[PDB]
């Protein structure tokens, strides 16, 4: 969006390292008393050269307003004042007084007010009366931008503002330096028809306008025709933003009539204007008739139909510097979007249009069979010797099988692990105290079953070694465990193997225990 | 969805019409005169009625709004009433009354507009008959 | 008695003050006089469960958001977010108002009200109103001019607060007037008003 970069350049052009803008934006100061504004006045006084004052996001009361006006009396080089939203929370009895006091302070100071912004302040006719005195006075003969967006003026406020603008123009022309307004932003004020016509009359006097924003003013066609006639006089118009009004069809025809005679318009925002597919054709004809330098054109949510959309697209394609076209929201058929894309890509741009994303048209053996952690508990303390007694310890193969079955259900739960460890201790104590029992055979079979070693007859290994490794770690620390089997376990546990890297913690703990002995 | 914040037991509703007879009941629009701005301001739309009491024997003009059912006009009929047609518009009547609608007596010029002309004529006839009945009692 | 601080929030020029005035007086303020700060209006309703009072804090829609106005929302118990049906720009701001409300008062009955549905050139349509589905809101079309569903928001809020789904408005506890009283000192003045009353036309459209 070229508007974003233009605004960025404008903001960059007015940044200084010293002697420049003074700001209080985003401080939420509640200047509810004269003393409460001591810091603000002290800071304002201590400023060499002042050329801008921002009071955004604050709450200026009557007393604070008087104090700030008295402070401003000194500053004579002031040229801009962005007072957007500096009365949040004040009632009707406190806004006009503060605004009049600030206006008097600026007038007596002798400023020039190249810009005057009062956006987002709830003024209405009362606030308009409040700052009319400032607007008429000599402080606004050089005024070049007047932003009143969202002031909520209304019909009466619009009439008063138009009268003030006309009087200011008359006085300025009498002096010798006629008022030359360039940017006028009065949106969201409900200037429906009387305010709109009054401001159109005010514009007709001033031929210097370049931008004019009136979005969301509830304007209907009877006022939009007068506004278009007023625009026709101004030959330097560059941006015509009238988003979210009601033109129906007469308004669009009236606007096309003036667009025919304007040769410098660059932005035309008519979104939500209910053009209804006939004013779309009229605007298409007007732009086709010749309107160079056009960069943007918005007709979104105008209830345009397919044929009118194609006509406007064809008319627009001839433009050279086109940079954005919006038609989202129109009642274009799904094939209509494809046809529009084809028509546009027939030209060079092929992508200028905005996205059309919205359109319409005894049991020890039983446990040993399938060991489970819970089944071990049910045996109670009997499990200590029942497992040892039942198992045949004469042959090391059965001892190893019993050890593996017991340790398979090993879990970190405190109760289960203690039962498993005492059962293992009893089983090995009965196993190791047997003359007809070779320990090395037991170790070799244990390694074979765990998969750490290979065997003549390939006995299928086990899946998880966590339980067996934990049981071994516990066993290594008991007395009955021979001090001669430590090296074999160490060698085959440090032995690389995929089945071991799965359980790194048990392997590491076992290795630490082995290196202890 | 949202949990309750206050629980109120059900209570009986008593509207002061049990012991009165409805001599008239018609749809209408009631406007109150605003002296400060000097223009008629809508007071409501609803069923205007001319109730009559049996024992106390008094005639009372009553009206309630359409949906909220608030009382927008409520006063007594007196011999000093000056009900008369409104020159502008049509099938409309105007009269001064000590309305007791909101919280206390207020002297208001009330203008009532009906749907058609025969309804307005019937209302005026009933008003005149009530005034005559009150006067003849003396 | 029973009081439910209600907060009426919405963009400027939507009909909050007109809605409240039509509720408490029955008039129709067709002039746009922007509300400054906040205005407190008590609305007394009568239901089958007794009388209730809504303290409607009609806030100003022209102000910005932020903490500067959080004073309005403190200790709130129900909210009405009002947007203008004949303006999409006002509908685009409903999410912002809902965010601002839920920042201070997390869980409260919030009712979305689409105003000005009596105008023929309608921009926002029932199909495009999808915000209330994402959250848990009740959406109602209202018209402070033609009195179309102009009490449904209060009825729904009362239903959700009192806790009785079958709650509905009863007629009124209206009793006979106290007595006829007149002051002859000002009586003549009253007559003068009538002399002017007949010289103006009713606001008939
Ligand atoms: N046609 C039509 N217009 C309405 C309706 N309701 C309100 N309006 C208009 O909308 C305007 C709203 O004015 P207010 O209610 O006083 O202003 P507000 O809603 O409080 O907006 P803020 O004060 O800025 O917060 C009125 O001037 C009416 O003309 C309606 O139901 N139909
Ligand atoms: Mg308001």
């Amino acid at each position: 969006a070229s508007e974003d970069i233009a605004k960025l350049a404008e903001t960059l052009a007015k940044t200084q390292v010293a002697g420049g803008q003074l700001s209080f934006k985003g401080k939420s100061l509640k200047l509810n008393t004269a003393e409460d504004a001591k810091d603000v006045i002290k800071e304002i006084e201590d400023f060499d050269s002042l050329e801008a004052l921002r009071l955004e996001g604050n709450t200026v009361g009557v007393e604070a307003a008087r104090v700030i006006a008295k402070a401003l009396e000194k500053k004579s080089e002031l040229k801009r004042c962005h007072w957007s939203d500096m009365f949040t929370g004040r009632l009707r009895t406190e806004i006009p007084p503060a605004l009049i006091s600030l206006g008097e302070g600026l007038i007596t100071a002798g400023a020039q007010l190249v810009e005057l912004d009062l956006s987002d302040n709830a003024f209405g006719p009362d606030g308009v009366q409040g700052f009319e005195a400032l607007l008429k006075s000599s402080a606004c003969f050089t005024l070049q931008e007047l932003k009143l967006n969202n002031c909520g003026m209304g019909i009466g406020g619009g009439k008063i503002l138009a009268a003030a603008l006309t009087e200011c123009h008359r006085k300025s022309s009498a002096q010798g330096k006629p008022l030359a307004l360039k940017v006028f932003v009065a949106g969201r004020n409900r200037l429906e028809n009387d305010g709109a016509t009054a401001l159109a009359e005010a514009f007709r006097v001033i031929g210097t306008l370049e931008e004019v924003h009136m979005p969301q003013n509830g304007i209907n066609h009877p006022g939009i025709t007068a506004l278009a006639q007023a625009f026709a006089v101004n030959p330097l118009l560059r941006v015509i933003n009238l988003n979210d009004n009601t033109f129906t069809e007469k308004g669009a025809v009236a606007m096309a009539e003036t667009l025919k005679t304007l040769r410098q318009v660059e932005v035309i925002n008519f979104g939500d204007c209910l053009v209804r597919s006939k004013g779309a054709v009229a605007i298409a004809d007007a732009i086709r008739g010749g309107l160079p330098k056009l960069k943007e054109l918005n007709l979104s949510f105008c209830e345009i139909k397919r044929d009118a959309a194609l006509a406007v697209a064809e008319a627009m394609a001839d433009k050279a510097e086109l940079e954005k076209l919006d038609l989202n929201g129109n009642t274009l058929g799904e094939e209509g979007c494809e046809q529009l894309q084809e028509v546009l890509e027939g030209f060079n741009m092929a992508k200028v249009l905005a996205s059309l994303s919205d359109d319409e048209d005894a049991d020890v053996s039983t446990f040993l069979a399938f060991p489970s952690p819970e089944k071990l508990l049910r045996l109670g303390p009997k499990s200590s010797v029942l497992i040892a007694q039942q198992t045949d310890t004469s042959d090391p193969e059965k001892v190893v099988s019993a050890f593996l079955k017991v340790s398979s259900v090993f879990k970190d739960e405190a109760t289960v692990r203690m039962a498993v460890q005492d059962a293992v201790d009893a089983l090995m104590q009965k196993a190791f105290n047997s003359s007809s029992f070779n320990s090395n055979t037991f170790l070799t079979r244990l390694l074979v079953h765990m998969g750490l070693l290979k065997s003549e007859d390939k006995v299928k290994a086990i899946a998880n070694l966590y339980g067996p490794l934990m049981a071994l770690n516990h066993m290594v620390q008991q007395d009955y465990f021979p001090k001669a089997l430590a090296p074999l376990l160490l060698a085959f546990v440090t032995k690389p193997n995929s089945a071991l890297e799965s359980c790194s913690f048990a392997r590491h703990s076992l290795l630490q225990t082995l290196y202890k002995v | 969805h949202f949990e309750p914040i206050v629980s109120l037991p059900e209570v009986e509703v008593k509207s002061g019409e049990e012991d009165e007879e409805i001599l008239f009941k018609e749809r209408a629009k009631l406007y109150r005169w605003d002296r400060d701005v000097s223009q008629w301001k809508e007071r409501g739309v609803g069923d205007i009625k001319i109730l009559w009491h049996t024992m106390k024997n008094y005639y009372r003009i009553l009206m309630r709004r359409d949906q909220v059912f608030k009382v927008c006009a409520n006063h007594v009929i007196t011999k000093t009433m000056e009900l008369k047609p409104l020159n502008v518009s049509n099938n409309a009547l105007v009269w001064t009354a000590s309305d007791y609608a909101d919280g206390e007596a207020k002297v208001e010029q009330l203008a009532v507009r009906f749907k058609t002309k025969e309804v307005a004529d019937c209302f005026k006839k009933t008003f005149e008959e009530c005034q005559q009945n009150l006067m003849k009692l003396q | 008695q029973v009081q439910f601080k209600l907060v009426l929030v919405g963009d400027g020029g939507t009909g909050k003050t007109t809605f409240v005035k039509r509720h408490l007086t029955g008039e129709f303020e067709k002039k746009y006089v922007a509300t400054l700060g906040v205005e407190v209006h008590p609305l007394v309703f009568h239901t089958n469960r007794g009388p209730i009072k809504f303290n409607v804090w009609d806030t100003a829609g022209l102000e910005k958001f932020g903490g500067l106005r959080d004073g309005y929302y403190i200790q709130a118990q129900c909210a009405i977010i009002m947007f203008d049906v004949t303006s999409r720009v006002t509908y685009k701001n409903v999410p912002n108002w809902h965010r601002d409300l839920v920042r201070v008062c997390e869980n409260i009955p919030i009712v979305l009200c689409g105003n000005k549905v009596d105008i023929k050139d309608r921009k926002v349509k029932a199909k495009s109103i999808v915000f209330h589905r994402k959250k848990n809101l009740q959406y109602y079309d209202i018209s402070a001019k033609s009195n179309y569903n102009f009490e449904k928001p209060f009825l729904w809020l009362a239903r959700k607060l009192i806790g009785d789904p079958n709650l509905e408005f009863v007629a009124m506890p209206a009793l006979a007037p106290p007595e006829v009283v007149m002051d002859p000192a000002l009586a003549a003045q009253y007559e003068h008003d009538l002399e002017v009353a007949q010289t103006t036309a009713l606001p008939d459209e």
